């Protein structure tokens, strides 16, 4: 009596989370990767920076 | 022991979400497992229930399933009269005992 | 679920993981980007600072 009904609400279940967490783990990653662009610009970059400005 | 009963073609070994559970039945409830065990858990697979081994009193059935699902279909497969033998495929454990028993067997002689 | 769910759930799985792999990349790519364009920002720094070294002498 089951039949495929109850499969695709298992499925409708499943899926909606499944498949859209990793979206927002890669969305977030994503975050991160601009958050780190903005890091790395502020300490390795910077750093190089503050040595030529002293060498100045 | 389950040396001498299971065998590897019956479990569905390292799925990502599925799991082979094995539940001892009574004959006066073999069939009404076999009608009940689509319903007792939700993500299970039709038609892949098998009587694996068989006794005087009952009959070890394989069922595979959702592993998250396990924990309701244990519990009303004990509702319904139904005792879950507990145990994976374990080669390892099976040959061990097999061999062990011959050597002990083999050692006393 | 007999065969449909399941390979509902492999499908969704490995697009899962996909997402995740190439946000990795992603990531791991902008990275070398930020450091190469910074890069070039402290070198043009570096050709203003020069510049007005030249003009102090």
């Amino acid at each position: 009596a089951l039949s495929d009904a109850d499969v695709q609400k298992q499925i409708k279940h499943m899926m909606a989370f499944i498949e859209q967490e990793a979206n927002e783990k890669a969305e977030e990653i994503d975050a991160k990767a601009e958050e780190e662009f903005n890091i790395e610009k502020g300490r390795l970059v910077q750093t190089q920076r503050l040595k030529i400005m002293e060498y100045y | 022991s389950l040396a001498e009963i299971v065998k590897k073609d019956d479990f569905v070994l390292d799925s990502e979400y599925l799991v082979t559970l094995l539940v001892v039945v009574p004959k006066l409830n073999h069939n009404d497992w076999i009608k009940q065990y689509e319903t007792l858990a939700e993500m299970v697979v039709p038609r892949s229930s098998n009587v694996l081994s068989e006794d005087q009193d009952s009959y070890l059935c394989n069922v595979t399933l959702f592993r998250k699902a396990v924990d309701d279909f244990r519990h009303k497969a004990r509702e319904n009269k139904f005792i879950v033998r507990d145990f994976q495929y374990n080669e390892e454990e099976m040959k061990a005992d097999k061999e062990e028993m011959t050597r002990l067997s083999t050692d006393k002689k | 679920s007999q065969t449909q769910g399941i390979q509902q759930l492999l499908q969704a799985e490995k697009r899962a993981a996909e997402k995740v792999a190439d946000a990795r990349k992603r990531k791991a790519r902008r990275l070398k980007q930020a450091k190469e364009e910074a890069q070039m920002e402290v070198e043009q720094y570096r050709r203003e600072r020069e510049q007005e070294f030249q003009s102090k002498q």
